[PDB]
């Protein structure tokens, strides 16, 4: 599920 | 003088913390509480001065009007087949949320399957993840309210679009995978916690577990299949192999492209799924990524970066698992990154490569890995793809800086394969032929050549007179590839601007080595790369410092905020969206602990020493030279942004206004806008997207005194 500070 | 006055913001001068002998004062620590009357009053006071500033000049209205007109074009996703039916997303143009349609045949009439628009007045309830049962007869979908990462999973029977009673709560960062027997679905959930779980809380997320929900039962009956109580940060996502025989568990800790890979042959369970599964720990470490592509019996094909920073395909046989025995099906390329791979029509593999930040699509033989066919594409990105193992056709979507996109279709049962245009829409008002996209490579401080795309009107003179909008991210192995943006094209056409995107280190443009070049001790390379991109645009005559605007979001927000502190003389305007500003405390909130793989963690003496030098919140300082002030700055965040808690932007703006805003020489504004019923960005309704870009470009326009070109 993208749990990075992607924006 | 100034047109407004900055709000009074209390400074807690007693807030002092020792970091390895380094004393750090955090006077605005109280802004970390989103629920206090003090924080709520601060947000209201800031919005009170920002809104009138953004809406004073008629340019915001002109922009909003043009955006509403130009963005109003039919938007389709590529088709995907599930069971006997076809599905696709479509937005007539300005609907707040795209709608999921279904048709019983490729030529049959479509009908609305799931319309999220009817779930809220303002389009703030959005679809976030979904999974169809293997036979395509059942559908599970996640809904998120107000932009929060929290998800509620609901279910439907496809035939007749019947709503089912099943509801799963406390779902976050979850995979969704149905067992092929059609009995139920694997998903992830977090334990109960004190306080709220709606996106406004800052509570750290730990102990995520893997559960199995049997359709037709209450969530309280769900089976716990995996948990890692001694490793609170581990997250295990499940998926079923293409033949339905194995559940594959990919365990991650942090944000690096690596994962443990455990498997469970479901037929070996003693009596179905009844508890913790009989996991076989195939790869039990975090040394490499193993992304499942397909399997043939016990022979599993994985995309991996294990000793291959540009990625490659390997076959691991569960019956002879040692690394020395693995077969290299598609070797690593010397420079091109293997972005993703899918298996279709049983024995075909679709490989998507990134060559100098542009996508290529190829078809290969599964047994040998040999190239069979190249699917031709113009310069741009592949942003959509459909075609699973049992399918006999593929759909893929292409986009670029100047074209909305093209959806292609290819029947793989045909001897001589040849893709065909399935759907194409052009935007009337933006003649792509009046503009051009160029790619250059500029040397950074250490001499490394960095790619940069520049989009502009054909024939402009490189006399430095043009306003420019430079975008960057730089981190988490994310590659910033060409994409269509009407908002940016309006800046080009109606504001006479030049667009630029710099592929700085930290990204995935040149594989894991590119990623590693912009993390941990080397995070400063990102900032240097970006500053060098600005210097290039200036030296080459595309723009000038006072006409240059930089923008980034989240890790990109950190990028531009740091660049403002380090080289305030290089930029005229800075727009930081949902940025990570407090590099000393980011790990304390929600999912922030996962980002330490890129940034480090202040608890470590070594990491602290890297972090303190660039942390935006800790490097706000008045420029030494009298003729230098900070550039105009606008921070944008929202109250339900639980990915990057808004306290980051609240504390940063309080600091900018106090240290720099109070200086007599500072005439450029330093503002923040906190939106309501919105979060990090995913699922944001069209209406809010339009308001956001309108705020952005009105800010640029007013600060740089740019005239609108009708």
């Amino acid at each position: 599920x993208g749990f990075g500070p992607f924006g | 003088m100034l047109s407004f006055q900055y709000p009074d913001v209390y400074r807690d001068e007693t807030a002092i913390q020792d970091y390895h002998g380094h004393k750090v004062c955090d006077p605005y620590a109280w802004l970390e509480d989103p629920d206090s009357e003090q924080t709520k009053a601060f947000v209201e006071a800031q919005n009170k001065i920002t809104v009138p500033f953004l809406e004073q000049c008629p340019i915001r209205g002109l922009y909003k009007e043009r955006m509403t007109e130009l963005y109003d074009y039919p938007k389709y996703s590529c088709h995907f087949k599930k069971g006997k039916r076809y599905f696709y997303f479509y937005n007539t143009g300005l609907q707040n949320q795209r709608v999921l349609y279904v048709q019983d045949s490729l030529e049959g009439e479509a009908r609305v399957f799931l319309d999220p628009n009817i779930l809220s007045d303002d389009g703030t309830v959005a679809l976030r993840g979904y999974a169809f049962s293997e036979d395509g007869e059942y559908f599970a979908y996640g809904l998120s309210a107000s932009g929060s990462d929290w998800v509620t999973i609901k279910f439907m029977k496809v035939d007749g679009a019947k709503e089912l009673p099943d509801v799963l709560e406390r779902v976050k960062f979850s995979c969704m995978a149905w067992t092929h027997d059609g009995k139920g679905m694997f998903y992830n959930a977090y334990p109960q916690q004190d306080g709220k779980s709606d996106g406004t809380e800052t509570s750290t997320n730990l102990h995520q577990k893997l559960y199995y929900h049997v359709l037709g039962t209450d969530q309280s009956e769900d089976i716990l299949c995996a948990e890692f109580p001694d490793e609170p940060k581990w997250m295990g996502g499940a998926e079923l192999s293409d033949d339905g025989r194995y559940v594959l568990l990919s365990i991650r800790e942090g944000c690096d492209p690596v994962n443990r890979l455990w498997y469970c042959d479901l037929q070996q369970e003693s009596n179905g799924i009844t508890g913790i599964l009989k996991w076989v720990k195939l790869i039990d470490n975090f040394e490499g990524e193993y992304d499942y592509v397909t399997n043939e019996g016990t022979v599993f094909t994985f995309k991996t970066n294990r000793h291959s920073p540009n990625y490659r395909l390997i076959n691991i046989d569960f019956t002879d698992p040692e690394e020395s025995k693995w077969k290299v099906l598609v070797p690593e390329h010397e420079k091109d990154v293997l972005e993703w791979v899918a298996c279709v029509r049983s024995n075909f593999l679709v490989l998507c490569y990134l060559h100098d930040v542009k996508n290529t699509l190829q078809l290969h033989d599964l047994a040998t890995g040999a190239l069979l066919k190249i699917f031709p594409l113009e310069v741009g990105s592949v942003v959509g793809y459909s075609g699973q193992k049992k399918d006999t056709e593929i759909f893929y979507q292409f986009t670029s800086f100047l074209s909305p996109g093209i959806i292609y279709h290819c029947d793989l049962t045909k001897e001589e394969l040849e893709p065909r245009v399935f759907r194409e829409v052009t935007v009337k008002g933006i003649d792509a032929s009046d503009y051009q996209t160029v790619q250059i490579f500029y040397p950074s401080k250490d001499g490394t050549k960095i790619p940069m795309f520049i989009v502009h009107k054909k024939g402009i003179k490189l006399d430095g007179s043009h306003p420019a909008f430079l975008y960057g991210y730089g981190g988490f192995n994310i590659s910033i590839t060409p994409n269509y943006s009407v908002s940016r094209l309006i800046f080009v056409r109606h504001m006479g601007g030049v667009l630029a995107v710099a592929n700085i280190r930290g990204g995935g443009e040149y594989g894991e080595t590119w990623h590693k070049g912009g993390i941990l001790a080397n995070k400063q390379n990102c900032f240097d790369d970006f500053q060098c991109a600005a210097e290039y645009l200036i030296k080459e005559g595309y723009t000038s410092p006072k006409r240059l605007t930089i923008n980034g979001g989240a890790n990109g927000g950190l990028l531009v905020a740091t660049c403002a502190n380090q080289r305030p003389d290089l930029f005229g305007c800075v727009i930081a969206q949902v940025g990570v500003m407090d590099m000393l405390k980011f790990h304390k909130y929600t999912i922030g602990h996962a980002w330490t793989t890129d940034y480090g963690c202040s608890d470590s003496k070594q990491h602290f020493e890297w972090l303190i030098k660039y942390s935006p919140l800790h490097n706000v300082k008045l420029p030494e030279a009298d003729d230098i002030q900070y550039p105009s700055m606008l921070l944008l965040t929202a109250d339900h942004d639980d990915r990057v808690v808004p306290l980051h932007s609240l504390k940063f703006i309080a600091t900018l206004q106090y240290i720099v805003g109070r200086s007599r020489k500072q005439n450029n504004p330093l503002l923040i806008h906190v939106d309501t019923k919105a979060g990090h960005g995913a699922g944001k309704p069209t209406a809010k997207v339009i308001e956001e870009v309108s705020d952005m470009f009105a800010f640029i326009a007013r600060c740089l005194n740019i005239d609108w070109i009708p």
